[PDB]
RNA sequence: CUGCUGAUAAGGUCUUCAAAA
RNA sequence: CAAACGUGCUACAAUGGCCAAUACAAACAGUCGCCAGCUUGUAAAAGUGAGCAAAUCUGUAAAGUUGGUCUCAGUUCGGAUUGAGGGCUGCAAUUCGUCCUCAUGAAGUCGGAAUCACUAGUAAUCGCGAAUCAGCUAUGUCGCGGUGAAUACGUUCUCG
RNA sequence: GGUACACGAAAAACCUUACCUAGACUUGACAUCCUUGGCAAAAUUAUGGAAACAUAAUGGAGGUUAACCGAGUGACAGGU
């Protein structure tokens, strides 16, 4: 006799926790370095 | 409206998924080659002019 | 308006009974380019012929194809209304090809179980001049005999 | 005598072929003029990229042409070089189209 | 019907590339492909009175080299090397101060048989209201007197200011366009007339290339000396 | 005295080693029984075609290395390799092999798909109305 | 469909407005454009004006509409009857 | 070797020029 | 969205459906990526985490072979539609993403007048890769390979 | 019509986008020419906010203004 409620309320609790826990961790990238074309090491 | 769209494309948006790739020579939005940053109709012109090194016509 | 006669590729002798007609009917029952499946169908049908007729499968197959093999062909030629047909003698190669094509077409339509038994029973029935390809050959022969008059004029 | 560089694996790649052969010829000539045992200028499979572009400005997608770009690749590994060969190698001046991927 | 570009069909077989560099990544490949276009377009649209036949660009990880072949390099040089610094600063602004520029002017020998400058002269004459029949006739006769093979000139557009577009062609000599061995130089220019735009396309035949190879050799710059400086 | 042959078909190489032996030929493909390597769809007779009509009682030990192609292409490749190695033993077979044309590369390879076409030669459906 | 660890979603400007108007007794319609926000339990009892594209349609949320998206109870295009071509 | 087989709204560009090189 | 047409995919099935074991490619692509192995999960995937700037590491080949089962039925065909629970991308998936699982199980049993493509590794058929791309019922486009046919007597007719 | 209809579009949830509704701007989101100073633009954190944008903050790379950051300024920019 729940009539929905409980399960979606738990989902809403998780979503509200996520919203309150949002952190500005904006970034764009992954692996770094190792970007070169090499040479005669001094020409 | 093309100059404003070009300038807005150069300007960074406030969301990452807002960003799209436009041609750098012209301003065409669709059919852009990310390998060369140039749309198809300008890539053809550059290849026919010899601007892109190593891009020769293919015979297979 | 071509003035060139097409070449002909080799028929290849069958590597089991050494009879080219076996390879021809394999290629005729080919579907989806499955040589293995077609060969399995043919060899299973021939083994069923062994089990039933108690005679040589190659001899039974030759007796079936020779009996189904037609003699006359009716070529459609329209002039003013409908088409008046023309009886012409066929070459031996096209004769055999038509026989095999009719055999396969009437074999893949019978009411029975797996196509193995289908084609096997069709072959054994055509070996005794009582079958559906037999009816087809009879129909075209009777039609040509009826339209024997216009045989002189072809084109 | 010293070596200071064991197994110097030079790797060459370029959009053009004949320039690559000429550069490898100059390299092997210099490295044989100095006392170094070259393993050999072997070739590697050429990565070919094909781009297909519609000719027309507006319609007729059926009429489209093609372009290719080949990255010809060669390998050459030197066992022991030493300063006597390295100093001579410094003055090679490889043409721009050729690309070096020295790995030490 | 439509014909493939004469230059584009011969590129990579009997013609070298006008820009010779290998970029690091796809992001840099677009920037380097656009900067060279800007430099070439600058040299062609402005400083036009010097008859700049062609400009080639050669780049490494960080160094830009420009080879500008011109018929009258005195206009690029200026009065006691004045405009030279102006164009150097223009190029440096175009690419960046972080790089090293190696601009090099080269006097082109036997200029007349070069489709670029022939087409540029055609367009200038068209824009100057010069009659077309006389203009094309004089250009063709001077090109032939220069000592080359056939030259084909196609001039299309709103001809002489008319309301119906026409086209006028003059072929004088053998111009094998289907042959790949032939040394055919093709150029196209736009004469901006008061009545619109006129398109001039000049094909010029300069013999047959009987030596196999991707050029790596000068093309009609060699008959006189081709030694001009401004480099390091 | 061994013999070596190199056949090819449909982009599938073959290296056939013919060894003189008198204890049954014992054909072998890539260190596996041919009846298990191939689907055994009687394609075995295809590779034995040049080794059947002339002879296999000579009991040649067969060492086959195939890398590439499917199975019909591999069979054709080892057929060509067997023939070419047979050209190194009593060249008198060369005439009989040439007679039925088992000593020529088939030259048939898959064509390249063309733009605007659903395949090598197929074309889109054409509508007029 | 939407992930579990992520949970639900509201723009949180709607959430702040809903909290304020719930603490206030004399509630009025809340004019919102955020059709992407899901109807949280605290939303119950309020009335919203969702931008259908042209106007603001009023939807009264209940203890039942909890869970769906806010703009899902308002439409965007209207079609009611064709006309005979011939 | 003679089956059958009918119709298609109005007005319209397009040669500027040889004086001459 | 009452309807109409074009181009394609899936089928109407025992040359087959499902399950298990298993053999043989080419080309291409990859450091906000390819992702091996392991653990968790019915599964999409998640976590850990090597290897690879690449003839080195990664991107499971499928049809095919054998074995088991179904036994000609609107079915163990066919998957549409529909309800529920989850996964990923993304500020954000309701209008309007796709994937997995569970459940339901439309039409359709070879398609009328009339039409299309194709002359050998071609048609047919089975998979793999790439471009644009954060993600995408692209079944589309451009490429690669595996199996692999039938027919051409002739120009009387038909279109050009 | 053949020579349009898995075509432009080799990727429409936001952006793309050129359309509608609404909230905002005016030598302008972008550029040159001129009289003129550079002792900024970003980015992010607050409040109002559907977001545009406003009021306050760290006042910023640098190189003395090179590029750009401005004021004044009318020619004008701009138009898928
Ligand atoms: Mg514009
Ligand atoms: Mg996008
Ligand atoms: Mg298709
Ligand atoms: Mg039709
Ligand atoms: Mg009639
Ligand atoms: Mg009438
Ligand atoms: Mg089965
Ligand atoms: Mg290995
Ligand atoms: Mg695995
Ligand atoms: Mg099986
Ligand atoms: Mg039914
Ligand atoms: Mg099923
Ligand atoms: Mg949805
Ligand atoms: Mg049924
Ligand atoms: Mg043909
Ligand atoms: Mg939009
Ligand atoms: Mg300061
Ligand atoms: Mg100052
Ligand atoms: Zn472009």
């Amino acid at each position: 006799v729940h009539g929905r409620a409980e399960k979606l309320s738990g989902k809403f609790n998780a979503g509200k926790a996520f919203l309150e826990n949002k952190t500005p961790k904006k970034a764009k990238g992954k692996t770094e370095e190792y970007t070169k074309h090499r040479s005669l090491n001094e020409l | 409206a093309k100059k404003s769209l070009k300038v807005k494309q150069t300007r960074i948006p406030k969301f990452a998924v807002r960003a799209y790739t436009r041609c750098q020579r012209c301003g065409r939005a669709r059919a852009v080659l990310s390998h060369f940053g140039v749309c198809r109709l300008c890539f053809r012109e550059l290849a026919y002019a010899g601007a892109i090194p190593g891009v020769k016509k293919a015979s297979w | 308006m071509r003035k060139n006669r097409a070449p002909k590729r080799t028929v290849l002798p069958d590597p089991v009974f050494n009879n080219t007609l076996v390879t021809r009917i394999i290629n005729v029952i080919m579907e989806d380019g499955k040589k293995g499946l077609a060969q399995r169908i043919l060899y299973g049908a021939f083994d069923l012929i062994e089990q039933r007729t108690k005679e040589k499968p190659l001899t039974v197959f030759e007796r079936a194809v020779g009996n189904v093999m037609p003699r006359l062909e009716l070529r459609v030629r329209r002039i003013a209304g409908s088409n008046y047909q023309v009886p012409t003698e066929v070459p031996q190669d096209r004769k055999i090809a038509l026989a095999l094509r009719w055999i396969a077409m009437f074999a893949r339509k019978r009411h029975e179980k797996t196509m193995l038994e289908k084609i096997a029973n069709e072959i054994i029935d055509a070996s005794n001049n009582t079958g559906a390809a037999i009816k087809k050959k009879d129909d075209t022969h009777k039609m040509a005999e009826a339209n024997k008059a216009f045989a002189h004029m072809r084109w | 005598n010293a070596v200071k560089y064991p197994e110097l694996k030079i790797k060459l790649e370029s959009y053009d072929s004949t320039l690559l052969d000429l550069t490898t010829k100059k390299i092997v000539e210099v490295v044989k003029g100095v006392d170094v045992k070259i393993k050999g200028p072997l070739p590697l499979p050429t990565k070919k990229e094909v781009i297909t572009i519609i000719r027309s400005p507006h319609v007729d997608k059926a009429s489209r042409e093609q372009f290719e770009k080949n990255r010809h690749k060669r390998l050459m590994i030197l066992v022991d070089v030493n300063q006597g060969a390295i100093d001579s190698l410094k003055r090679i001046k490889i043409p721009v189209g050729v690309t070096l991927r020295f790995s030490k | 019907g439509q014909k493939v570009n004469s230059n584009g069909l011969r590129f990579g077989i009997n013609k070298n590339w006008i820009s010779r560099w290998t970029a690091n990544s796809h992001a840099q490949t677009a920037k380097w492909l656009i900067e060279d276009e800007k430099i070439r377009n600058l040299f062609f649209v402005n400083y036009r009175n010097a008859q700049v036949s062609n400009v080639e660009i050669e780049r490494t990880q960080a160094t830009v080299d420009v080879f500008v072949y011109a018929a009258q390099p005195a206009f690029l040089i200026g009065s006691e090397n004045k405009n030279i610094q102006k164009i150097t600063k223009q190029i440096k602004q175009i690419i960046g101060r972080t790089t090293n520029l190696d601009l090099t002017i080269n006097e082109i020998g036997s200029p007349m048989l070069s489709a670029r400058i022939i087409a540029r002269d055609l367009a200038n004459a068209i824009e100057a209201r010069v009659p077309l029949r006389t203009a094309m006739r004089q250009s063709l006769i001077k090109v032939l007197k220069a000592g080359a093979n056939g030259i084909k000139v196609l001039v299309s557009g709103r001809l002489n200011g008319a309301e119906i577009a026409r086209d006028k062609m003059y072929i004088e000599g053998n111009m094998p366009l289907s042959t790949l061995r032939a040394d055919i130089d093709y150029a196209l220019e736009k004469a901006q007339t008061t009545y619109g735009v006129i398109g001039v396309k000049v094909w010029i035949n300069r013999g047959m290339i009987y030596t196999k190879g991707l050029n790596r050799t000068p093309a009609h710059i060699l008959h006189p000396q081709k030694k001009q400086p401004n480099r390091q | 005295q061994s013999y070596y042959g190199l056949g090819r078909r449909k982009s599938s190489s073959a290296k056939v080693y013919l060894t003189p032996t008198q204890d049954k030929g014992k054909i072998t493909v890539n260190r596996r029984d041919p009846s298990e390597y191939f689907p055994n769809k009687l394609v075995i007779q295809d590779m034995e075609q040049p080794l059947d009509l002339t002879d296999l009682k000579k009991n040649f030990d067969i060492n086959v290395v195939v890398k590439g192609g499917g199975f019909t292409g591999q069979a054709g490749a080892i057929r060509l390799g067997i023939v070419r190695a047979l050209l190194q033993f009593n060249p008198e077979l060369k005439k009989i092999l040439k007679s039925k044309k088992l000593t020529t590369r088939d030259k048939r390879v898959k064509e390249r798909k063309k733009f605007g076409l659903y395949g090598a030669r197929r074309a889109p459906q054409f509508t007029k109305r | 469909s939407r992930s579990a660890k992520k949970g639900a979603f509201v723009d949180a400007h709607l959430l702040k407005k809903v909290i304020d108007m719930n603490k206030q007794e004399k509630k009025r319609p809340i004019k919102t454009w955020s059709r992407r926000s899901t109807i949280f339990p605290e939303f119950v009892g309020n009335t919203f004006a969702v931008h259908n594209g042209k106007t603001f349609i009023n939807v009264y949320v209940t203890d039942d509409m909890v869970g769906h998206k806010l703009g899902e109870f308002s439409p965007t295009r209207n079609f009611k009857q064709h006309t005979a071509n011939r």
